[PDB]
């Protein structure tokens, strides 16, 4: 998705905080409105459509 | 082409039964001599035995009528053995 | 008509399933009145001499039934061999 | 029944069935066919008091066809007195009796 | 010398079953590109005894909250009737040849769901409960199916007799008469053995192993057992039924080579089926049975009670 | 009359206590019904197989398919309490009372 | 004598256990997909007589793969408990085995084996396909160099 | 005619494989019955192969030593034995030998 | 390739081939080379019962014809 | 032994009836049931009745009692009441095993029981009767009347089939 | 005679495959080994409360679909019958029914069952 | 006692039924290994799902205030691990931005390149391990058999397989070996077909379709209002795209098609997920 990294500079040679957007945390935290309306056996299958890789979406 | 195969089977099956009715003849005498024959035998196997008993008068008929009744296997095999009992009753029956 | 046409080929459309299983059935259950074999049929299956054909006592005057199982006297069923 | 729809309009629906000398597929016999059809006739055109006590021979025979209590009887106490009298070696049974 | 033979028909077959897991794994592994099981013995042959013996030599854990006598009937059960399912068979000469082998066929396939609902329950976990109470909701649903056709199918054989298919089919294959039929009969032993796309009943990606999730070692080898030998049976009972062979009495070797040749091919499409299709779901499982599957059952039922008399080519009984 | 006739008419008989001596679970009392009916349908079975009444082999069936429509209903009944009141109890399942 | 005949017995069960277990790879980072690649044709664990199975009551080595967080310690630990015996763990990736790239975070306890008793070290971020399929050779090397009946006879 | 030739080098296999010892031999080790030419031998009993006809990765392989630093390796396999100026061309890092 | 499952499934015709050709030939050498001889209906088990009590031996597979009468 | 093979199919038969009757848990009582379902079938096949034998594996053990599991699986009272939970269960199951013992050793000796009805208690194979069924399976010849004279019998179980399901809805749907 | 011997020997077969998978391995069973298996977390206490309606309507659904097919398994023989036009007759019946009650069953609603 | 009630609706008690909260994962081989899902369901119908996350989280930011910019940049090929160069990718483009220093066009092309090359890599990964658990798993390895050769790639170029950590801040840290083109080359020209092998195995597949169809619609606004981005924005018929809309880098001097649904559902988003293989081979 849009993978964005927000980051404040310090002016020094290390960076003071980075903030990256993850598109998997968005979508995972969209998984409650699909998921409405569907069985558990589908709920498997947005699980996959949303492209939830962790790493990703835990940061 | 199973309409014919079927067809032929039952042109098969009639003329295998036809083989069977013309084998009753022999079947059905033989089974009626062995039948009551060995009725004969209970019957004369009661007269050596009910002797001592203070009432028995043998060929008693359980069936008041003196019409033929087909006769019961009990009386039939009653006093033979084990295998004669199990190959008689229950021999078509197992057969696997 | 028109309707009737559209609504079958429509139909077709979204379902084959039902309306292949109604026309199957839709046929399963006429032609067994419009078939000429029916009647066939009973006759084989009467034909088929499952018991003993106990013999009648003769005391004349029924010339139908053979005297032996070979005059032509009696059902004949030369038909059957070649149905 | 209470109201014999059968008889007004003689249309067959159970009777076919509530006896076993009736017409039988492939003309196949009950056990008693030759009882019940000597009972059945007996008891025609007479009624239920009358056929109870007038045609009661026909009946404990035609019971006792397809129960075979007395036969049954006769033949346990043919074993019993056997069994009773052979124990004591008293009567041999003849070789037919094993074959 | 019955006894004998019994042990000539049940040893081959568990030894066929072993087997069994070791193609399935390079066949399956094929269609991906792999290879498959090639490094234990020559082309794997003895990897299913290396699984067979590593299972038995690891500890049969029962779950602390498990009526182990009801944990333990449920596979004597499922093992026993599944050995049991090929004493009607007409290899060559059907060795229980029970005059109503079908229903006893029938009879026996439909009681392997007491072993389903009893592993559930005798599990007691929540995963296990659901995945036995839908997996045997999946059983129970198609086996009318499989009534409704072997009654239209059988209705052109004669009886229920199974050795009296193998002089129905003399001339052509029974498939040619009721295809619509044969791919009714095949899809719905997939259903009945659950494979893919009818393996909700395991699920190995979203219930885990279904009944099997905590199934473990000793007698988890036994409904994996009576898993695979249901698969031989039932490709087996479909290769006698659609695909018949002739069998000359004086050299009933030809017939078991084209029986067991066919059997073979019937369960390679098997997994060639798993290896391309997606796992189906619970609701288009019992809608695609129940809507699609039941109405084309009945009219082909139907098509068939009523075909032999509008031919006149009612089969004879014996 | 044969000692095996005995066997069924005391399985119904037990099978019919069973029925009428309740305890919690109307789901158990449905299965002393349903075996009640299962010795009916044996026992039906010896006596037309015995005495050869062909065009009776009929009824086994008949009395099947019926005793096993009420079954529908008892076991529809069954989760219809159970869904009132969640459980198959038979105690909380006298509400009517007066 | 008594100890030939158990040394046959003992090899006999070795040589299954060695070819015949089945991971679990508990899919945890980038290590795991890895574990996926040597799924993949070009590796195929498959041919040396191993099948990726759930359900870790059936499999007999179990995979930490990737970085082991708190949250994620106590439910790991369980898996490893109802794991079956005989139970090995694998130390897939620097993560896994000693922290790694986060060793020093708040988050994630360092090393794997602070958890569970790690059988087999695989080095690598992540180890390459092949150095796993290695790490899994060397655990049937291992394996063979066993003397469980052995020990019972001296028992 | 093309079923003919499969089989045809099939005993040629045979052949290559020193006859029926040598193909028992490194079918039970490597589970590989295919014979390329000789590349190179290091002073390990390394024995070396290399086929330019296999698809790449296939196309250079080993079967290892029965004799390593003094320990017995006829049936284990490991491949940290590989020479290091070996271990290069073997991964086709350099596909000279 | 493909041809290195052959092995797996060859041994499969094997072990599916045993069961037929044991039941084949066990009834083959019981019932004195002639197959056995199935009674589907109660003629045909009547039909072997003579056999067996005609036969002398009490087996009813011992056939033996024209060879009695005279 | 085989001379009273039938006097043991019927013996399982009412232990397993006394089984469930003495109403343990649901399964269990299924446990038992299925049994004495299982056991039953055996009776009807020693008589020949192989067709109807069979059908009570199929539409009783493998129909009837299959959607029983589901209510005991839907019933799941909040601990199995298996026999150790309870003694009366226990105490029920103890007593249905004494009298049909009591009875069979009264039956054995004299054979002269009569509880209720008089019953013989000689061997089970007597009351079979001889004679040959030629080709037709009477068992099967009599079933197969249901399309030739069961006629009446077969619009009437339809009939109330239909009625069937129309009622199992209508109950289920909860208004 | 051969046929529960037939059964009986499958029986024993499966008992003692059985009984060698369990006293042989060695059960060395602990509390946490033996715990149940839930995604690898916590079991909060479950497997004892009722599913609705679907599983059960089903059920019955196939109860009384089994019992029709009931009807019609002596439907091969009945083909050998020597009135074929009653039969024919009758057997469409069960079988327009089995249809009738399927045709109900799907257009109120039910086999799309409750959710 | 008490007489029964006028209307005879005696009170209905308690709420006897309940919504089976689950603990799905993280073991479950579906849970990806590390998801806590726990929902809520009424039967098979769902109430309300809850992803619990975290299990993976790790300080991630929290150390990159404490390592230099060089030091944080193996940070972001493990962040989103999959896609490896596309997350280095934004670093280098975010710290250069902030440099004031844009990398030489030969550096901007082999990033562009690598970057699809990434996207193969990623789409590869979401469509074949979805297919996993809907099923149908030989799509997995056929296709898993040209992630390696990528895969090698990654190799041939870093020195790495996964974590190249090539896209450095000013450009890239070493050149392509000479030949690497033509071997890529070699791998583009051949995998329309893998895609082909795809598309013949699912997209017209019933059961892959009936799972897939119809499932997980959302509308458009619901979609945009929830953050989300990318592909899942796309699915639902939404015109945006950060390479067409923002072009970055060397993106907008190059055609591609972006691949907008209609539907929403999730055959919708497949269908557009294959198109972006095709339209991301266009860019290589
Ligand atoms: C099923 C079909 C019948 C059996 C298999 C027939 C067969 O393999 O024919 C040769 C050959 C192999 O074809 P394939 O199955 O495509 O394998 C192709 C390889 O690329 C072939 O390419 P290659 O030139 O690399 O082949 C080398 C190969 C040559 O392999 C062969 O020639 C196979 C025959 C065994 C040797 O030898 C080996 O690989 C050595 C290891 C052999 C392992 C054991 C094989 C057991 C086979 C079955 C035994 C009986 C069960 O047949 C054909 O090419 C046409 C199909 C079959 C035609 C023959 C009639 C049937
Ligand atoms: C005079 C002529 C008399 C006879 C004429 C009969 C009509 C003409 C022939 C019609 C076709 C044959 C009968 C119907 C068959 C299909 C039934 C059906 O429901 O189909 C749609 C069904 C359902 O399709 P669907 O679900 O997409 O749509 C159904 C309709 N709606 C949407 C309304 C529900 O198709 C399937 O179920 C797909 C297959 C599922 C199982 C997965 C494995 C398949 C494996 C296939 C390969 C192997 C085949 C092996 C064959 C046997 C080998 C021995
Ligand atoms: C409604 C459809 C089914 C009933 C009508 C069609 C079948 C008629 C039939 O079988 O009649 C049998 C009989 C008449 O017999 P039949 O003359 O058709 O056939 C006799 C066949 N043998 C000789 C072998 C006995 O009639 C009935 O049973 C009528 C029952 C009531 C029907 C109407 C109910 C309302
Ligand atoms: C030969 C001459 C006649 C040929 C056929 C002509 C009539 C064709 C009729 C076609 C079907 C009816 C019209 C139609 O298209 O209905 C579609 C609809 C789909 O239902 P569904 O998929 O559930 O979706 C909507 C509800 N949710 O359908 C429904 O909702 C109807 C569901 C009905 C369920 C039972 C259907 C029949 C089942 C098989 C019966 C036995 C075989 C046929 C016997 C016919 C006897 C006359
Ligand atoms: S060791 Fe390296 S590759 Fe493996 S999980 Fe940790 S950071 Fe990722």
């Amino acid at each position: 998705g849009e993978f964005g990294v927000y980051l404040v500079s310090d002016g020094s040679s290390r960076p003071y905080r980075c903030k990256i957007k993850a598109p998997g945390f968005a979508h995972l935290a969209g998984l409650d409105k699909m998921s409405k309306g569907h069985m558990l056996a589908d709920v498997v299958a947005i699980i996959g459509t949303q492209d939830i890789v962790f790493g990703e979406v835990d940061r | 082409s199973m309409m014919k195969w079927n067809r032929e089977r039952r042109r098969l099956q009639i003329e295998d039964f036809e083989a069977r009715i013309a084998l009753m003849p022999l079947f059905q005498a033989e089974k009626d001599r062995r039948v009551l024959q060995m009725l004969r035998e209970n019957l004369e196997e009661e007269a050596i035995i009910m002797k001592d008993v203070p009432d028995w008068k043998v060929g008693e008929s359980v069936f008041h009528t003196t019409r033929w009744v087909t006769p019961m296997m009990g009386e039939l095999y009653g006093l033979r053995t084990n295998e004669e009992i199990l190959s008689a009753t229950y021999g078509f029956i197992w057969y696997t | 008509a028109g309707r009737i046409a559209s609504f079958l080929k429509n139909a077709w459309a979204k379902e084959p399933v039902l309306v292949a299983s109604f026309a199957i059935g839709g046929l399963a259950i006429i032609l067994p009145s419009l078939s000429p074999y029916t009647n066939y049929a009973i006759r084989i299956n009467r034909a088929t001499p499952y018991n003993y054909p106990v013999p009648l006592r003769d005391d004349g005057n029924m010339p139908d039934v053979p005297s032996h199982p070979q005059d032509p006297q009696g059902p004949s069923l030369e038909w059957l061999k070649n149905l | 029944p209470f109201f014999d729809v059968q008889k007004r309009l003689g249309l067959d629906l159970d009777r076919w069935m509530t006896i076993q000398s009736a017409e039988q597929p492939h003309k196949i016999p009950g056990r008693c066919h030759a009882f019940e059809k000597e009972w059945i006739e007996c008891a025609h055109g007479i009624g239920g008091i009358r056929a109870e006590k007038e045609c009661k021979i026909e009946f404990d025979d035609f019971v006792e066809c397809l129960l075979r209590q007395k036969t049954m009887k006769r033949l346990s106490a043919i074993k019993r007195q056997r069994d009773k009298l052979i124990k004591e070696g008293k009567y041999t049974p003849p070789p037919h009796h094993l074959g | 010398m019955f006894m004998i033979n019994i042990l000539s028909l049940i040893i081959p077959i568990l030894l066929a079953v072993a087997f069994l897991t070791l193609v399935e794994r390079k066949v399956l592994g094929y269609m991906q590109l792999r290879k498959g099981p090639n490094v234990v013995g020559p082309y794997g042959l003895l990897q299913p005894i290396a699984d067979a013996l590593k299972l038995v030599t690891k500890e049969p854990l029962r779950p602390g909250t498990s009526s182990i006598s009801m944990f333990i009937i449920a596979p004597i059960l499922g093992l026993s009737l599944a050995l049991t399912m090929w004493v009607p068979l007409p290899m060559p000469y059907p060795l229980i040849n029970m005059n109503l082998g079908v229903l006893f066929m029938l009879a026996m396939s439909s009681l392997a769901v007491y072993s389903i609902l009893w592993s559930g329950w005798a599990s007691n976990s929540k995963y296990a409960l659901i995945g036995a109470l839908r997996a045997v909701a999946q059983t129970i649903s198609y086996e009318v199916t499989l009534a409704i056709i072997l009654l239209s199918v059988l209705l052109m054989n004669g009886s229920y007799t199974l050795s009296t298919l193998i002089t129905t089919q003399e001339h052509i294959w029974m498939i040619f008469t009721s295809w619509p039929l044969a791919m009714m009969w095949f899809i719905s032993t997939l259903a009945e053995t659950n494979r893919a796309p009818f393996d909700l009943t395991e699920g190995e990606s979203e219930l885990v192993s279904g009944f099997n999730v905590e199934y473990a070692a000793g007698p988890f080898a036994m409904f994996f057992m009576a898993e695979y030998a249901n698969i031989i049976m039932m490709n087996a009972f479909t290769a006698i039924l659609f695909l018949g062979a002739s069998h000359d009495p004086h050299t009933p070797e030809l017939y078991t080579i084209n029986f067991v040749l066919k059997t073979l091919a019937l369960t390679i499409t098997f997994l060639w089926i798993r290896a391309s299709y997606p796992r189906f779901r619970y609701d288009q499982l019992m809608h695609l049975l129940w809507k699609s599957f039941l109405p084309l059952t009945l009219a082909l039922c139907m098509w068939h009670i009523s075909l032999p008399i509008m031919t006149a080519s009612i089969p004879p009984q014996s | 009359m044969p000692l095996v006739y005995m066997n069924i008419i005391m399985a119904f008989a037990i099978a019919l206590a069973g029925l009428l001596m309740y305890r919690s679970h109307l789901m158990s009392s449905l299965l002393c019904l349903e075996g009640m009916m299962l010795s009916l349908f044996i026992m039906s079975t010896l006596i037309i197989l015995n005495t050869h009444f062909t065009l009776a082999n009929m009824m086994p069936i008949i009395l099947l398919v019926f005793a096993a429509c009420e079954a529908a209903l008892g076991l529809s009944l069954l989760v219809m309490v159970s869904n009132t009141y969640g459980t198959d109890y038979v105690q909380n399942l006298n509400l009517l009372q007066c | 004598r008594g100890e030939y005949v158990v040394a046959k017995l003992d090899d006999l069960v070795n040589w299954a256990r060695r070819s015949s277990l089945w991971p679990m790879t508990f899919g945890l980072a980038c290590c795991a997909v890895e574990m996926m690649h040597m799924a993949a044709p070009r590796y195929d664990m498959d041919r040396f007589g191993v099948v990726f199975r759930a359900s870790p009551r059936q499999s007999d080595v179990m995979i930490v793969a990737g970085t082991l967080t708190n949250k994620m310690a106590p439910a790991l630990r369980k898996v490893y408990d109802q794991m079956p015996e005989p139970r090995y763990v694998v130390s897939m990736g620097s993560c896994a085995n000693g922290g790694g790239y986060y060793h020093y975070s708040y988050s994630v306890v360092r090393g794997c084996d602070r958890i569970v008793p790690v059988d087999i070290y695989v080095p690598g971020c992540p180890p390459t396909a092949e150095a796993l399929l290695y790490g899994i050779l060397q655990l049937q090397r291992k394996i063979k160099r066993e003397k469980r009946l052995r020990i019972w006879y001296r028992r | 005619m093309e079923l003919v030739q499969v089989l045809r080098r099939g005993l040629q296999q045979v052949s290559g494989h020193g006859g029926l010892r040598g193909y028992l031999r490194v079918l039970f080790r490597a589970n590989d019955v295919r014979v390329g030419t000789l590349v190179g031998e290091d002073k390990y009993g390394n024995k070396y192969y290399e086929d330019n006809k296999q698809f790449f990765g296939r196309h250079r392989w080993v079967i290892y030593t029965t004799e390593m630093n003094g320990r017995d390796t006829f049936w284990d396999v490991d491949g940290s034995m590989v020479p290091p100026e070996w271990h290069r061309w073997l991964h086709c890092m350099t596909d000279d030998p | 390739m493909w041809f290195e499952i052959l092995p797996g499934i060859a041994v499969m015709a094997a072990c599916l081939f045993i069961p037929g050709m044991a039941t084949a030939h066990i009834h083959k050498f019981t019932n004195g080379g002639k197959e056995k001889r199935v009674a589907h209906f109660s003629y045909q088990w009547n039909l072997m019962e003579r056999d067996r009590c005609i036969s002398g031996v009490n087996r009813y597979h011992v056939t033996k014809g024209l060879e009695n009468i005279d | 032994m085989t001379m009273y093979i039938a006097f043991i199919l019927s013996t399982i038969f009412v232990i397993g009836f006394v089984g469930f009757s003495s109403k343990p848990s649901p399964i269990y009582g299924g446990l038992g049931l299925i049994v004495s379902g299982g056991v039953g079938c055996g009776i009807v096949l020693n008589f020949g009745g192989s067709f109807l034998g069979l059908m009570v594996f199929l539409i009783y053990l493998g129909g009837m009692l299959v959607v029983f599991g589901y209510t005991t699986a839907m019933a799941t009272e909040m601990y199995p009441e298996v026999w150790v939970s309870n003694k009366t269960v226990f105490g029920a199951f103890v007593s249905g095993l004494m009298m049909e013992f009591c009875m069979v050793y009264y039956a054995l000796k004299e054979e002269e029981v009569e509880i209720i009805f008089k019953f013989n208690g000689l061997g089970d194979w007597v009351i079979y009767d001889t004679g040959d069924s030629g080709f037709f399976s009477e068992e099967a010849m009599g079933i197969a009347a249901l399309y030739s004279y069961g006629t009446w019998l077969v619009i009437v179980t339809g009939w109330s089939l239909l009625i069937g399901v129309v009622v199992i809805m209508e109950i289920t749907r909860g208004n | 005679m051969n046929i529960m011997l037939t059964l009986l020997t499958n029986v024993t077969l499966a008992s003692l495959l059985v009984l060698i998978a369990f006293w042989l391995p060695q059960l060395n069973a602990y509390s946490e080994k033996t715990s149940p298996y839930e995604c690898g977390f916590d079991p909060m206490g479950s497997a004892r409360l009722p599913f609705s309606m679907k599983f059960f309507l089903v059920a019955i659904t196939f109860l009384l679909f089994d019992l029709e097919i009931a009807l019609l398994l002596p439907l091969p023989w009945a083909s050998q019958t020597n009135n074929l036009k009653t039969m024919l007759t009758m057997a469409l019946f069960l079988l327009i029914l089995l249809a009738a009650s399927l045709a109900y069953e799907w257009t109120q609603k039910g086999l799309e069952w409750a959710e | 006692w008490k007489p029964p009630p006028w209307n005879d609706v005696d009170p209905p008690k308690d709420t006897l039924v309940s919504n089976l909260t689950l603990n799905f994962g993280p073991q479950h081989p579906a849970a990806h290994g590390v998801l806590r899902l726990v929902m809520e369901l009424s039967g098979e119908m769902v109430r309300k799902c809850d992803p619990h996350i975290g299990l993976l989280h790790r300080g991630t930011e929290k150390l990159i205030e404490y390592k230099t910019y060089l030091q944080a940049l193996p940070y972001f090929d493990r962040l989103d691990y999959v896609s490896m160069m596309c997350n280095e990718q934004a670093y280098s483009l975010a710290v250069e931005k902030l440099l004031n220093i844009q990398p030489p066009p030969r550096a901007q092309w082999i990033r562009v390149l690598f970057g699809e090359i990434t996207r193969l890599l990623n789409h590869i990964m979401a469509v074949t391990t979805h297919a996993l658990d809907i099923g149908a798993m030989t799509p997995f390895f056929w296709m898993f058999e040209e992630r390696e050769k990528m895969f090698e790639f990654y190799e041939r170029v870093s020195g790495a397989r996964m974590h190249a950590a090539y896209i450095r801040p000013g450009g890239v840290h070493q050149d392509l070996p000479l030949g690497l083109l033509d071997d890529i080359y070699e791998f583009s020209k051949n995998f329309s077909f893998r895609i082909d092998e795809l598309e013949e195995m699912l997209t017209n597949n019933r059961i892959w379709r009936n799972r897939t169809v119809d499932i997980g619609v959302v509308t458009a606004e619901d979609a945009l209002n929830y953050g989300f981005s990318g592909v899942m924005l796309r699915g639902s018929g939404i015109q945006w795209d950060l390479r067409k809309t923002q072009p970055y880098d060397v993106y907008d001097q190059v055609e591609f098609d972006v691949p907008i649904g209609s539907r929403g559902d999730c055959y919708d988003r497949y269908l557009c997920r294959v198109e972006e293989m095709r339209q991301s081979l266009r860019i290589i």
